[PDB]
């Protein structure tokens, strides 16, 4: 809930919900890709006259018709919580910490908070 | 040789047990004789503590390139008349308990001489 609290702060700071300007645009681009695969096949197998009904799945349809802001949030979260684990796994090797993860958690934090004081000139003198 | 912060707050509590009575009588409002008591005792609980207290931490860089952490305080007692005036002290024994005390002391010091701004330290 810290991550989503960061997404709410941006929602309130862009003055628009997520995806309002893009859902119906990205919807049309999907159907033009399918209609492109259909046409392209029926130029090779098409003399046989067999139609090839390329259509979305019953799940990918349940993803288009109900595409809301809620999806983008539950996505940007699953991307944070993953890009961040790979950095704890890594640090747990660069220092040979084995299966001590808690220490590797704090070691990432300190090592990133350090790179901000160092390259800033902490003192204003 | 008693603690100091107890002394100051000791006077206020004593001096409020005196004025409390002659002060109910000189109120003008539509209340009971007991709703006024609950009004005087109540304001006197608001004047007593210190509104704001801060606490800081400094990244100073010594002359020899070192670093160390300075640690400060500032307490504004009252806001009833602005600004607030109060000195700054440099000493290795400046607690947060003695800053609250001396702040409250000026709000009353600069009231007996009718100087408008309130107290700080
Ligand atoms: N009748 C009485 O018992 C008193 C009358 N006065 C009168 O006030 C006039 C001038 O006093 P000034 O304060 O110079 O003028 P002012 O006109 O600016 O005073 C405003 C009022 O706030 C009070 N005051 C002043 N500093 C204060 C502070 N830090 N905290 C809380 N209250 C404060 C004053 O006693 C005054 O009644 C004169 O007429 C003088 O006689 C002052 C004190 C008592």
């Amino acid at each position: 809930g810290v991550t989503v609290s960061y997404f709410e702060w941006l929602n309130n700071l862009n003055h628009v919900s997520y995806g309002r300007l893009t859902f119906k645009y990205e919807r049309d681009s999907n159907y033009h890709l399918l209609m492109s695969v259909q046409e392209s096949l029926e130029r090779k197998f098409g003399k046989h006259g067999g139609t090839i009904p390329i259509v979305p799945t019953a799940e990918f349809q349940d993803r288009i018709s109900g595409a809301s802001e809620k999806d983008i949030v539950h996505s940007g979260l699953a991307y944070t919580m993953e890009r961040s684990a790979r950095q704890i796994m890594r640090t747990a090797m660069k220092y040979n910490l084995g299966l001590d993860l808690r220490t590797a958690a704090y070691v990432n934090a300190i090592e990133k908070v350090f790179r901000v004081y160092n390259e800033a000139g902490v003192t204003f003198t | 040789d008693p603690n100091f912060f107890k002394m100051v707050e000791g006077f206020f509590d004593r001096g409020a047990s005196i004025v409390e009575d002659k002060l109910v009588e000189d109120l003008k409002t539509r209340e009971t004789e007991e709703q006024k008591r609950n009004r005087v005792r109540s304001i006197l609980r608001i004047i007593k503590p210190c509104n704001h207290v801060l606490s800081l931490s400094f990244p100073i860089r010594r002359d020899d390139g070192s670093w160390e952490v300075i640690e400060g305080y500032r307490a504004q007692h009252s806001q009833h008349r602005t600004p607030c005036k109060g000195g700054i002290r440099y000493s290795t024994d400046v607690s947060v308990d003695e800053v609250k005390a001396l702040a409250s002391l000026m709000t009353y010091k600069c009231a007996v001489v009718d100087v408008p701004f309130g107290g700080a330290k």
